[PDB]
DNA sequence: ATCAATATCCACCTGCAGATACTACCAAAAGTGTATTTGGAAACTGCTCCATCAAAAGGCATGTTCAGCTGATTCAGCTGAACATGCCTTTTGATGGAGCAGTTTCCAAATACACTTTTGGTAGTATCTGCAGGTGGATATTGAT
DNA sequence: ATCAATATCCACCTGCAGATACTACCAAAAGTGTATTTGGAAACTGCTCCATCAAAAGGCATGTTCAGCTGAATCAGCTGAACATGCCTTTTGATGGAGCAGTTTCCAAATACACTTTTGGTAGTATCTGCAGGTGGATATTGAT
């Protein structure tokens, strides 16, 4: 008889949990039915976007397992994700290869 | 053969951090300047962390004390909880 | 997969390249 | 021996739709957990401000949407808004 | 008898360390430094292992970021050698003081 | 006919503008600029007069602050003349741009 | 009705002299000829970003009037908190 | 004419305590009003979070106090903490 | 025998107001009796610090009425208030007189 | 050019650390059924924002002129990069107990309600006054000589 | 080190704009003082995981030799400051028009709440394997000649 609010909304992310985390969070006295559905979809979408590009970067390294380095390379190579995460450190991410042109040897 | 803990942050270690930052050549005064900056960073973050520890009436600094400190210092760290 | 992902992704223009 | 909830189950399912032959390290999964929790906090926080500014007791789909427009850059916002409207469309059409 | 010219090993370390993600400071010295600084705020402290690592991750990412800005401040002055004045300008414009 | 040397009036103007707090952009042009940009986001918008003055106070305090950092960038280069590359190095280090 | 006169090129209303005064308050003694066009670009980007957020709060409120408060909230979001206009 | 409230009255009291012969323009009063509202939010925000971080549902003077130690620099913290401990101890031992 | 909680605590700043603003602000489910007293005190302390120093800038500039410029000179001349307010713009406050030494003339 | 030293690159291999997979147990999501709360829809204000215009300071545009700044060039001296060793510090891996966190228990404290009382806002009115803006005249600064 | 052009200083002298200070005044909010709920400090205890401490291992301190970078001195071109001159556009202070924020009252949805039914997600556990090393040999890079 029971069907998860997620299976109804077409999501892998837990609508039920998002709803509870909104309540136990002191964000507002009340919480509209759709708010946790929307919010769950947004977080899923952004997760797909990152796992998509992290996947591609793992593929380029002849690798099947996404590591933090793959997450860093995807995020910092994307203008929008890099801005969203502009004040965030990926542990064990390292940096993009970048050597200022004038530091390159002459011949 | 005893020496300060800060000097435990060695010229070669600082050289490696520089190199990951893309730096080709390094003045000898960089090593002490960098120790200075590091000390202030750790001071400002460990202070906030410890203030979370004291608040929770604990005698152990948790990963979360550090993560919560890093966040309010505008250095949000991912991968240690939160 | 089944997500409306971004068609194109541009890189950020870094100062000093 | 108490329950320590995370998003890992959900991160893993989205991985499989998107890269079905691709795995993910413990450390990488920790980073995706931080990610979800962080954007959860930012969006919920902006939605709370919006409701507060408009003397409203309630965070609806609309505060989430406005919050997403304020917080996501350009194309991310557009696609997030469309994934969000879609999920709320599907869910309002489910007996 | 064959000797690499000044800056040829420097480029190689850059390429090498920009490719890797390992922490670049030896753990024990850093653990000792953490405990010292922390002693001054509350004595008899213990640290989760993950606490100290969080701190080393954050502290290394910070110093690498600062070296990049520092490097841009040196190159802006038509140099290739980072100096205290470069670190100090980067901190001033970042708003970390002055 | 007696000329001040180059720099003398520029220093008089620094002293005079650093002493005062009046907005330095003409009110009406700035209001036309706000209306145009807003109209390009949404048609049929009106503005409380205080909304435009808040924008003007925020835009001037931002531009003044940016010129201080820009000036520090020129001086670091051993110049006294701010150039486009100073403003952009400053914005890069402020984290306003990549 | 009347319909509004067309608004074009108003960025040029931020004159060389208005930019000189701002540079003076900022401590600047000498100014490259290219600074004026560089500043107009930086100002447009700053205004667009704040106006975009202010108008988002306007639209969410279902109003046709951008309030001081809409600007003050946009400035706070952008980490440019302004005192003296409410909030 | 809907009652819009501010901290003006209290700012002006405290002005009269410290500089008995000094006035304050309405713009300056506008700024002081923004300043109190801003520090209120920042302290209340740290306190909210601090409570959440410790699975508590009550903001006590203990959460305010830690929030003050996180937000104010050294000396302003010290004096702020004194005035707040003093106001509380008093308020309690005045009943 | 109606005492204000402000009088009970020995404060100019309104404890009742502050109790309420903590209520309607959704900071937490519940609010201790001390919280609003401690917070009203702190706010009062800080507004006393600022008005003391701004008063002094008023007198120094041969004036009787504190204007925004007096608040800006007070805040920017105090190391601690300057850091607390380092990301805040004071409308009609202007800046501190300050010329970089190399810009000054002569030898 | 050539020649060699060393770094770098790709294919293959393989042990196990660190993944993926599996299960039962229960906290927490969903289902149902009353129990409250809200957030438009309608219907009016007055507030205030747009508009448009007239007259006049006030600042803007443009052209001329040359002071002095930037940036190209050269060059000497010093200051950091490189590099060859062994020893000293860190890393690794194996035990005692601090103290985190698990949990239940009961009271001091906070909520809920609905009274009564007082504060703080405002509108209105007048009532006072600090200071901006102006004007000389005495005094300081700058740049020619 | 003399002088004159012209900027700046400061003390007088106004007329309000804007501040202060009455009201009277009321409406919403803060306070009062029981009725009800419950969150969190308290005390106990178990079992992680944190500190300590002794063999295994490579990273770093060191001093020397010199490549090439930094910064000093010089110089010429030409950009940007100063300023004089002409005048367009902004500022200012009205008036009238209305669009639209802002209120206040019915409520029919919408969400909270209290209780019960169900199952998704976690924590042990129990397997499976991606890949970090390691080796071998080819080729590229760098710097000497
Ligand atoms: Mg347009």
């Amino acid at each position: 008889k029971a069907k998860t609010r997620s299976s109804r909304a077409g999501l892998q992310f837990p609508v039920g949990r998002v709803h509870r985390l909104l309540r136990k969070g002191n964000y507002s006295e009340r919480v509209g039915a759709g708010a946790p559905v929307y919010l769950a979809a947004v977080l899923e979408y952004l997760t797909a976007e990152i796992l998509e590009l992290a996947g591609n970067a793992a593929r380029d390294n002849k690798k099947t397992r996404i590591i933090p380095r793959h997450l860093q390379l995807a995020i910092r190579n994307d203008e929008e994700l890099n801005k969203l995460l502009g004040r965030v450190t990926i542990a064990q991410g390292g940096v993009l290869p970048n050597i200022q042109a004038v530091l390159l040897p002459k011949k | 053969v005893l020496r300060d803990n800060i000097q435990g942050i060695t010229k070669p270690a600082i050289r490696r951090l520089a190199r990951r930052g893309g730096v080709k050549r390094i003045s000898g005064l960089i090593y002490e300047e960098t120790r200075g900056v590091l000390k202030v960073f750790l001071e400002n973050v460990i202070r906030d962390a410890v203030t979370y520890t004291e608040h929770a009436k604990r005698k152990t600094v948790t990963a979360m004390d550090v993560v919560y400190a890093l966040k309010r210092q505008g250095r949000t760290l991912y991968g240690f909880g939160g | 997969g089944g997500y409306n992902l971004r068609p194109r992704t541009y890189q950020p223009q870094r100062y000093g390249g | 021996r108490s329950r320590k909830e995370s998003y890992s189950v959900y991160v893993y399912k989205v991985l499989k739709q998107v890269h079905p032959d691709t795995g993910i390290s413990s450390k990488a999964m920790g980073i995706m957990n931080s990610f979800v929790n962080d954007i959860f906090e930012r969006i919920a926080g902006e939605a709370s401000r919006l409701a507060h500014y408009n003397k409203r007791s309630t965070i609806t789909s609309r505060e989430i949407q406005t919050a997403v427009r304020l917080l996501l850059p350009g194309e991310l916002a557009k696609h997030a808004v469309s994934e969000g409207t879609k999920a709320v469309t599907k869910y309002t059409s489910a007996k | 008898p064959h000797r690499y010219r000044p800056g040829t090993v420097a480029l190689r370390e850059i390429r090498r360390y920009q490719k890797s993600t390992e922490l670049l400071i030896r753990k024990l010295p850093f653990q000792r430094l953490v405990r010292e600084i922390a002693q001054d705020f509350k004595t008899d402290l213990r640290f989760q292992s993950s606490a100290v690592m969080a701190l080393q991750e954050a502290c290394e990412a910070y110093l690498v970021g600062l070296f990049e800005d520092t490097n841009l401040c040196a190159i802006h002055a038509k140099r290739v050698t980072i100096m205290p004045k470069d670190i100090q300008l980067a901190r001033r414009i970042r708003g970390e003081r002055a």
